[PDB]
């Protein structure tokens, strides 16, 4: 029943989906043994949209973990939760990639790539109809941005009718990580266009930063960091497992969010988000809700959205609500941002409606946007591209896995040109 | 002996679907279980299955099985007739495309299957009912593909559509104008009676009338539902004058092309106010014409009128009745049209209307539904319009079209068909 | 050298991570509700306004 | 302008900067502990109760004139890890009936989980309470461990089933009772097992214990296995017999051996020891 | 007494109940279209059924046996006479046995 299946390759994406599967075993009520312990019928009957079910009376997750090194994968089955997935998702290599494009996307990703293939493949044609990919992964490292790309890539030629999407985290210029992040974050860019029907973007930067002033929480580490980004995960696919007044799938989600082929970079953001002093202080209603889900800080990635005009907009609200204050907060908020939002198409935003709160909260609000502020971050990424490819700067390992200078060459001028496309709609008039 | 077949189509379809036959099973007296207590006038809506409960002459139709399963969990599992609820497996995700070109054909053909069956049952069809919305992908292709096999099946067979069209600022969608635009289309040259459905203007009613600031959309379909008893009533309960659905297409539709209008209702009271006030059939005639009370977007203050048929339930008199007419023809800020010296339809019902438990009307003894076909209409349409080319202009969200099978030339021969819709309704507006 | 009483430590002292949803929780808040307009209004009948009224 | 984030910080309970955020994190903190010590699903209570249950006071039957009669309750210890067998029910094995392991620990200490009592398997012409070597019986669980009664029981080897870290055939405490149950005695020294049928069984023999359906002798080795009750080891079934091959099928021919003698040495890995009560 | 039940019955009943729950969904579900019931009414979540329990489950799952099969097969069922049955148990038997 318009099933999804989750993929995660680079102890990034691990982190994140083992987070997120533990957030939807928690919201369904199923134990790390994986045995359901729920109060509902209502959870039961979209089950099969995360979890297929097996001998014993156990529910397993459709997941596959991929990587090049088998250490945060001998974390993570030893981490709470572990024991859900199969033994036989688990696929990875003996030598990692070390940070090397080529290394995780030509010699040992080819070689690889042909088992998580075919188990893709077997659990894909295990569903009966299935609904679309999601993919968690970081374009800063090695054997994610190489690999997942290179999967994405291959999906993608095998599948072309069904929808993709893909959860980011790119690096940021401020909180530096590792010394040669543009290089390999324009080759995998390079081929997201393409591809990926649905892409969305998260930085660690602005998500600190989240966490530090609006959480105001001393002392955050990963784990809190993963618990954000997978409640916004979550957020978007509550109407696909639970009845509500507006169904929205994510084709729907897609075909109403983007007006062009290559424009399908998006900006996301999660509420109510408050401190750990205001919970019983602070009265959630919908224009609080509203307010709050348009605030520019409460973005996760350091794009500023103030700098550009929205093209579209979507809020996916959660619990019983009444449909009214919704639509009229949304209208009443484009008109006093009129111009914050773009001109020539009215009505740029979507309002979708689920009728079950998260676990322990009683309203939430999942905001996703295509906005002409996200090219500032591709600036960066070109202006350091630049800046360390004019010398030549660590090319030639690179270059001595089969790679040479036309690929490095045509992934920066087709991301120029994507960020020359993007801009030009910003300043035009109908 | 005389049946109506309702279909409902797309989510708000299933929505208004079971508010309003929620309505009918109680004013019938059956149980959501389906048999009566015990403790022939329901051969319109329900039929006997030969032994106790009666069956649904309904179908539903959505290609997403979430609302279809909800009901089969809901209180009607025990009423509806199991495959008459015919669901997808893929979402049209709000294209038109989707649901005209790919996927409809796969549900068509079943659909056409039960209404045969259905209508083999029945013995003396008066007609079809049909709710949809417009801003809705689903909804809006499946509708057509219903609406030309129809036309093809039966023909002269008479068919209402009680439509939902999009908002004029109040919407949900973006690309809303587009599937609006083709369904237009689709359904101007095969829908005998089209009515407007749209939200906002019933919401600003509510918020007026019923005092709230805080409704949802059970209250709207619960409405629309009384509405639908309102006019159906006179095909199952006496009455001084009854009229039949049949004198829709011969007194409301002064030529072909003209077959749009909107519907309005009174009185709208609730519980604490009401034994408070008149409620007089002079006032609820007066306030029935009122301007705001158009449960449709539309200014009749910036057009002229064509035909209003207005039909009463309750112990209403004729001769009020006519005195109230006199009255509102008396009135100069209600003008009609030259060529038209009579274009009023009465008719009279001696049921009182039904009031349910836990709804927001009370208990009254009187009571209008009124449905005006008037050239002012054509205001919606012309918004819609520029909606739609603003954004048309440049190609915008038109290959998820292109590439799913569509044509792109089908925008244009909409765009010139609409504009002569629009110039005809203008030029009817002129005096002779 | 603590062994029973780490337990403690690391579930009130700063583990490495955070516990289940409590930051985002909303006197006592796990509460888990749910249901859908259907379920509520035409079959044990609650008035319209009487839902919603957040509490 | 209080700013917050100052470089270097003290605890809460200082007023330096950002104080209250951290006091009331940690207040909460408790709470949900408060919570936790509410709902009974605090881990302490779970690893105090399951330890409180294994290690419950038990009393041995005492055994008159050293003869081993059905319904005691007594001790089984493998001699070569000088050891007693306990069985953990909380650890579930791999399968779809309901099993737990059996591990040989080496405390000796009278304890609810190392006690077992015998039981008539079927009924037999001895009609006498006193068993015989050779005589089907099973292996019954302590009822203060667990209501329903559990069986010690083995099944055949297979690929899909085999030993954890032995490898071996399995040896699992099952609510089955059928036929896997039938276990029997026999007497140590290979020249007198054929003829030590028939003879009462005598507690404190070193002796061997054999599976009917399947005629293997369950043993242990020094094969580590981790559990909540310590480091403890495993226990099986298999043939420790002496490698030299000897030549049984033409001494048949010939007629000197008849089957039913054995002619293969085994280890004193097999041996086993039944345990009474010291004083009545 | 007009007649004790008889074993072949007893097969012929319960193979008739064991097929009937294959019908239903997909192959590798029904075990937990088993439990689902159990869990809509085993409000004391102890684990035990009885002997009305097991009535009103088969009388759900379109399964109307006479109240003295129904004993037998009861019996047959439970050996520690104490006249529950472990779910799980029943569940293994009903699905997971070579034997007829
Ligand atoms: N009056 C009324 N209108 C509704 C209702 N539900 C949805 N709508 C209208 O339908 C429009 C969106 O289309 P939906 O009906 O939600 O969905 P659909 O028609 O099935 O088409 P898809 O979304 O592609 O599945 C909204 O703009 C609403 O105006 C309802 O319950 N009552
Ligand atoms: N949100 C989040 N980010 C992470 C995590 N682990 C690593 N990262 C980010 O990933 C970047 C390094 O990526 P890397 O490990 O080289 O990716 P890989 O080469 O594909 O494995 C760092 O800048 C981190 O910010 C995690 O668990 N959660
Ligand atoms: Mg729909």
């Amino acid at each position: 029943m318009r099933e999804i299946v989750h993929i995660q390759g680079g102890q990034c994406g691990n982190q994140i989906g083992a987070k997120f599967w533990e957030v939807i075993s928690d919201e369904h009520g199923i134990d790390p043994t994986g045995t359901y312990h729920g109060d509902s019928d209502l959870q039961l009957e979209r089950i099969n949209v995360y979890y297929n079910e097996a001998t014993g009376g156990r529910y397993v997750p459709r997941a596959i973990l991929m990587d090049l090194e088998p250490g945060t994968m001998d974390s993570v089955r030893a981490g709470p939760f572990g024991q859900l997935f199969r033994p036989d998702n688990f696929v990875f290599g003996q030598t990692g990639a070390g940070n090397n494009w080529a290394k995780g996307h030509y010699t040992e990703g080819a070689e690889l790539i042909d088992s998580v293939l075919d188990v893709v493949r077997k659990e894909a044609e295990g569903c009966d109809c299935l609904q679309g990919f999601q993919i968690t992964h970081s374009l800063g490292g090695g054997t994610g941005s190489g690999m997942g790309t290179l999967l994405i890539s291959k999906v993608r030629e095998e599948y072309p009718d069904r929808i993709m999407e893909t959860f980011s985290v790119v690096p940021s210029p401020k909180v530096s990580d590792t010394v040669v992040e543009p290089y390999n974050a324009t080759l995998s860019v390079h081929q997201l266009v393409e591809n990926a029907d649905e892409c969305m973007v998260i930085d660690n930067e602005a998500l600190y930063d989240i966490c530090f002033r609006t959480l105001k929480l001393t002392t955050p580490t990963y784990g809190d960091l993963n618990h954000l980004v997978s409640a916004a995960m979550s957020g978007v696919t509550c109407c696909l497992r639970f009845p509500g007044q507006l169904n929205s799938d994510l084709r729907k989600l897609a075909v109403n969010l983007i007006p062009f082929p290559r424009l399908h970079f998006f900006m996301i953001g999660f509420a109510p988000l408050t401190s750990r002093g205001s919970q019983q202080y602070r009265a959630l209603t919908v224009p609080e809700l509203t307010q709050q889900m348009f605030d520019a800080k409460n973005m996760m990635c350091a794009a500023d959205p103030r700098h550009g005009r929205y093209l579209t907009a979507s809020a996916l609200f959660r619990g019983r609500m009444s449909t009214k204050e919704v639509d009229e907060q949304m209208l009443n908020v484009q008109n006093k941002n009129s111009s914050y939002f773009v001109e020539w198409i009215p009505n740029n935003i979507k309002s979708s409606i689920c009728d079950i709160p998260p676990k322990g909260l009683k309203m939430a609000v999942t905001f996703v946007g295509n906005s002409t502020a996200i090219q500032e971050m591709f600036k960066r990424v070109a202006e350091q591209f630049t800046a360390m490819f004019r010398r030549k700067a660590f090319l030639h390992w690179y270059t001595g896995e089969g790679m040479d200078e036309m690929e490095f060459t045509e992934a920066e001028s087709n991301m120029n040109d994507l960020v020359s496309e993007y801009q030009q709609y910003q300043d035009a008039t109908a | 002996m005389r049946e109506v077949i309702s279909i409902h189509v797309g989510q708000g379809g299933i929505q208004v679907g079971n508010a309003c036959w929620e309505l009918f099973c109680l004013e019938h007296g059956i149980q959501p279980d389906g048999q009566m207590p015990s403790d022939d006038a329901f051969n319109t809506f329900f039929s006997e299955t030969g032994a106790g409960k009666h069956v649904p002459r309904a179908v539903f139709l959505d290609l997403e099985p979430t609302v279809i399963d909800e009901v089969r969990t809901g209180t009607y599992r025990q009423l509806f007739h199991p495959e008459q609820l015919i669901s997808g497996k893929e979402d049209a995700a709000n294209n038109f495309a989707r649901g005209h070109y790919t996927i409809g054909k796969e549900i068509v053909d079943l659909c056409l299957d039960r209404i045969r069956k259905l209508a083999d049952n029945c013995t003396g069809l008066q007609g079809f009912l049909v709710f949809n919305s417009v801003g809705g992908g689903t909804g809006s292709g499946l509708g057509s593909l219903l609406l030309e096999r129809l036309s093809v099946d039966y023909g002269k067979k008479s068919k209402l559509g009680f439509t939902i069209y999009p908002s004029p600022q109040v919407s949900t969608a973006v690309v809303e104008p587009y599937n609006s635009i083709l369904s237009t289309h689709s359904l101007l040259e095969h829908t005998d009676v089209a009515v407007m459905l749209d939200n906002e203007a019933i919401y600003d009613i509510c918020r007026r009338n019923l005092d709230i600031e805080r409704p949802t959309y059970t209250n709207l379909n619960r409405l629309i539902a009384q509405v639908i008893s309102s006019l159906t009533a006179s095909l199952r309960f006496d009455g001084a004058l009854n009229v039949d659905i049949t004198e829709f297409q011969t007194n409301l539709v002064p030529y072909p092309r003209i077959h749009f209008m909107l519907s309005s209702y009174a009185p709208i009271i609730s519980a604490e106010k009401a034994y408070h006030e008149q409620l007089s059939v002079a006032e609820i005639t007066n306030s029935a014409f009122e301007p705001a009370n158009m449960m449709a977007k539309c200014d009749p203050r910036h057009g002229k009128y064509m035909a209003c048929s207005m039909m009463y339930r309750g112990d209403v008199v004729p001769k009020d009745v006519n005195a109230s007419i006199a009255t509102i023809k008396t009135k100069r800020t209600i003008q009609f049209v030259d060529w038209c010296p009579t274009g009023f339809k009465v008719g009279i019902n001696y049921q009182p209307p039904t009031v349910v438990p836990g709804g927001d009307l009370a208990k009254v003894m009187r009571a209008v539904c009124m449905i005006s076909n008037s050239t002012a209409i054509a205001e919606v349409f012309s918004r819609l319009d520029h909606k739609f080319d603003l954004m048309y202009a440049k190609r915008a969200f038109v290959h998820w079209y292109v590439g799913e099978g569509m044509e792109e030339g089908e925008f244009s021969e909409a765009r010139e068909d609409l504009a002569a819709l629009e110039k005809d309704y203008e030029e009817v507006g002129i005096e002779t | 050298i603590d062994k029973e009483f780490n337990q403690h430590v690391i579930f009130n002292t700063q583990g490495v991570q955070q516990h289940i949803l409590f930051g985002h929780g909303v006197t006592d808040y796990n509460k888990r509700e749910y249901g859908t307009s259907y379920d509520l209004s035409f079959n044990q009948k609650i008035k319209p306004q009487t839902q919603i009224y957040s509490k | 302008m209080h700013n917050y984030n100052v470089d270097r910080k003290y605890q809460y309970n200082c007023r330096i900067g950002n104080w209250s955020e951290e006091w009331e994190l940690d207040e909460y903190k408790m709470k949900e502990y408060l919570k936790n010590k509410e709902k009974q699903k605090l881990v302490s209570t779970d690893k105090e109760d399951r330890l409180k249950r294994s290690l419950g006071g038990v009393n041995l039957s005492y055994a008159n004139e050293g003869l081993v009669k059905f319904g005691y309750t007594v001790m089984i210890e493998s001699d070569f890890m000088n050891a007693v067998v306990a069985s953990n029910i909380w650890d579930k094995i791999t399968g779809t009936e309901e099993a737990y392991g059996v591990t040989v620990t080496s405390q000796k200490e009278p304890i609810v989980r190392t006690a077992f009592q015998l039981l008539r398997y079927e009924q037999d012409q001895y009609q006498d309470d006193v068993i015989h070597y050779g005589q089907n019986f099973k292996i019954a669980v302590i009822s203060r461990l667990s209501e329903k009664p559990l069986y010690l029981t083995s099944s055949h080897i297979t690929p899909q089933k085999c030993a954890k870290f032995s490898r071996k055939q399995e040896v699992s405490i099952s609510t089955n009772e059928g036929i896997n149950s039938a276990w029997c005695f026999e007497y140590m020294d290979p020249k007198l097992r054929y003829e030590m049928k028939g003879q009462p069984v005598r507690s404190g023999e070193p002796v061997l214990i054999k599976h009917i359906p399947t005629c293997q002798w369950l043993a242990t080795d020094n094969v580590q296995y981790n559990n909540e009750f310590g480091q403890e080891f495993e226990v099986f079934c298999n043939s420790y017999q002496c490698h030299n091959k000897t030549q049984n099928l033409i001494a048949e021919k010939v007629g000197r051996k008849t089957i039913e003698t054995p002619m293969r040495n085994q280890t004193n890995q097999n041996t086993f020891r039944i345990v009474t009560a010291l004083y009545p | 007494d007009d007649l004790a039940i008889t074993k072949e019955e007893v097969k012929g009943i319960v193979k008739t109940i064991r097929q009937k729950l294959i019908q239903k969904t997909k192959g590798a579900n029904d075990e937990f279209l088993l439990r689902k019931l159990f869990k809509e009414f085993d409000i004391s979540n102890s684990g035990f059924l009885t002997l009305d329990e097991m009535n009103a489950m088969l009388i759900k799952l379109e399964i109307p046996i006479q109240k003295r099969y129904l004993n037998a097969v009861f019996s047959q069922l439970d050996r520690n006479h104490s006249g529950v049955i472990e779910f799980e148990e029943f569940v293994y038997y009903i699905v997971n046995d070579p034997y007829p």
